[PDB]
DNA sequence: ATATATATATATATATATATATATATATAT
DNA sequence: ATATATATATATATATATATATATATATAT
DNA sequence: TGCCGTTACAATGTAACAGTGG
DNA sequence: CCACTGTTACATTGTAACGGCA
């Protein structure tokens, strides 16, 4: 475990992540019938104030299918918390034409290197051309 | 009267109390580690310079 | 606080929020700054809803007596008008038995 | 969403307006009836719901204003929808009379149960009789039939008063009274230490008071 | 004008972005009162599938701050929606830590030039310094 | 809670002449296009909402609108 | 000095909701 | 093969809330 | 100018992979 | 083995700022 994991946070996202799921209109319930489902979601808003509350709810109505989802939302939601506290821990987000994309993409897997490796192999090349210019 | 007045105290004690344990915490939490930085960043620099 | 770490810090933080989520469940606007002061990105907003805290209990004081607007104040007196209220209630208790 | 009591009003100001204790305050205030600590029932619903009724008298061109002393009441505009009207001098003379009463601690042994004669009493002491008269009759000169139509005049406005809540019957006696924060009104001319023609012509203004 | 324009798709473009903004709590009339925000709200709610009177609509009841962004929102959406038919026109968005990112876009300022042509050049010298080698 | 329709017919900007003028015991006719077709749409409320006055509105077989106070 | 309008209280009748007790049909023990 | 217990339906009548009408006091006005 | 394309972001959600420890 | 966590590479939508153009 490398990220503190805080329960009254984790519990809060969850809440908000299923109040969205189901105003968005997906059946965050495992219920078929209309009524238990309405009735579980009904009980899930009430629990707003109450995130510990939010547990139980999923483990007697969240729908089977969310597992995985909600596992892979909270983890990443809970990295990109503690890593948005410092600069150099942050990330920028980039768009890139298709054209470019595809050969940096096929650079990539060339060399077996993340994005960010490859364009710092790149980069520092080229800072190295820029050094030995200078010296 | 006695009801009302008990109910206001408990929630002010209540309500003052947590918010400095809210508060007080991460910004003792920051400051910490603002000095511990400056720490390190002034070893860095006087690596640097040499 | 200075001497306890960050994890600590953290975790302390966590529970005098859920604290505050009951506590704060009634308010609108005040539940709303609780929830925006959450980001990491602006510690400061933390801060500014401490401010709304007072700024609510400022308008909460009831009559003039206990007008002293520093919250943490007020307690004393009406610790003490509750006792005098305890005693009050005695006498009128006694009154209506007889 | 449609059928939505939102879309049209607050839910405070409807469930205020479906109190059963609205129609009887609505009638009366628009009477023009104010509201003292003593109908708790009443003072406490106009506290409760204090801003709705305002914004929604506001729809009337009428001010609901509620005087520091904490009794609520009307103050028609010029372009009021609810008709306007203005207590006779007289009326201001035994209003001022009440506010004394009201504060004097001469007449606490009454414990705030007073009489007309009492008032009446008071009245002539602290005013001119026979130029007080004049207004009650212009041929007046001191004559006792006068004196007897000036305690009747008093009688009869007293009674308007308490048409009005500033001054309260006895559960059975029509001829005892007992005495409403209200009154303080009557000294909204002199409850600032300024100018008297200044806060006249501020009051004026305010249309708290007309001239004669 | 680049890209044609389609009513019965902007609109309903424009009818979802409302909607989500409202459910998100953005004040989306000009009614201070809340209930005249709210009678225009539900208007705009029974409104759905309707083009020709949600324009109207907007033009009658909209907030007057939101008109700029609603109308970059719908710029781009539009934009996006010509360009991914196809996959030279599509944009492929990636993540880079802070570092890089601070380094590559020092570069684009320095000579001018936008991510994907700094990039593109960099990617190219680097195929020249290959080919130089071999 | 309230009607929903008789909410609606209490916010409209109609409502508070009429009901001043209502009060004050004018009678609504045929005369008066808006207050007139008001009364038609709302009345089934406005009965109501007089009622809790101890009043009555009637409409006359004429067609104008008025109240009735009863004894209470 | 007395006719008249107004507010208040009481009795009286209406109408409705509701609990009680009995009669009837069926079930089940002897 | 019988008699008792259950559930159902019904009228009774009990109480409440409403609305009406009359008497009263009494405050105004001629 | 007012619209319109365009870029560079931000925020969140997901799938997929790699690690980690029991 | 197995589960849970950390991480990357996207997508998806929205926004502000430039700059082109009638």
């Amino acid at each position: 475990m490398k990220y503190q994991q805080l329960e009254n946070l984790e519990c809060g996202w969850k809440w908000a992540y299923l109040i969205r799921k189901h105003q968005e209109g997906e059946p965050i319930t495992k219920y078929i019938e209309n009524s238990a489902a309405h009735a579980a979601v009904d009980k899930l808003i009430k629990l707003e104030s109450e995130p510990v509350r939010v547990l139980e709810w999923i483990e007697q109505h969240m729908n089977p299918d969310l597992f995985n989802r909600m596992k892979q939302t909270i983890r990443a939601r809970r990295k990109r918390h503690f890593n948005a506290e410092h600069q150099h821990t942050r990330k920028k987000s980039i768009d890139l034409d298709f054209p470019v994309w595809h050969r940096l993409s096929a650079l990539s897997q060339r060399r077996g290197n993340t994005l960010s490796e490859t364009i710092v192999q790149l980069i520092e090349d080229a800072e190295r051309k820029e050094k030995y210019a200078n010296q | 009267a006695i009801r009302v007045t008990q109910s206001d105290r408990d929630l002010f004690k209540h309500l003052i109390t947590e918010a400095t344990s809210y508060v007080s915490a991460d910004y003792m939490r920051h400051a910490n580690e603002r000095r511990t930085h400056l720490d390190e960043a002034l070893a860095l620099r006087g690596e640097l310079f040499g | 606080l200075a001497y306890m770490e960050g994890g600590a810090l953290r975790s302390m933080s966590d529970k005098a929020l859920g604290a505050l989520r009951l506590a704060v469940a009634d308010n609108e606007h005040l539940r709303d700054a609780l929830r925006l002061s959450e980001d990491p990105k602006r510690p400061e907003r933390k801060v500014q809803f401490f401010i709304a805290v007072y700024q609510h209990l400022r308008e909460r004081i009831r009559q003039d007596i206990i007008r002293t607007d520093d919250p943490v104040d007020a307690i004393e007196q009406m610790e003490i008008e509750l006792a005098r209220l305890t005693e009050e209630l005695t006498a009128r208790e006694q009154k209506l038995a007889i | 969403s449609s059928t939505h009591i939102e879309q049209f009003m607050p839910v405070k100001l409807a469930q205020a307006l479906a109190n059963s204790l609205f129609p009887e305050l609505d009638s009366q205030l628009r009477a023009g009836r104010h509201i003292g600590i003593d109908d708790l029932d009443n003072h406490a619903f106009l506290m409760d719901f204090q801003e709705q009724l305002e914004e929604f008298y506001a729809r009337y061109n009428v001010e609901l204003i509620r005087a520091p002393e904490g009794f609520f009441y009307l103050r028609p505009r010029s372009t009021t929808l609810i008709p306007r009207s203005v207590l006779s001098e007289l009326d201001m003379m035994v209003g001022k009379i009440l506010c004394y009463l009201y504060l004097s601690p001469e007449r606490l042994a009454n414990q705030g149960i007073f009489t007309s004669q009492e008032l009446y009493e008071e009245l002539i002491s602290l005013a001119d009789e026979g130029k007080l008269m004049k207004f009650v009759n212009q041929r007046s000169s001191g004559s006792d039939l006068d004196k007897q139509k000036l305690q009747e005049k008093v009688r009869t406005t007293l009674n308007r008063l308490r048409r009005l809540g500033m001054v309260y019957f006895l559960p059975n006696n029509n001829n005892k009274f007992t005495i409403t924060e209200a009154v303080f009104r009557f000294g909204a001319d002199v409850r600032s230490g300024d100018d008297p023609r200044e806060i006249q012509l501020r009051m004026i203004r305010d249309g708290e008071a007309m001239p004669v």
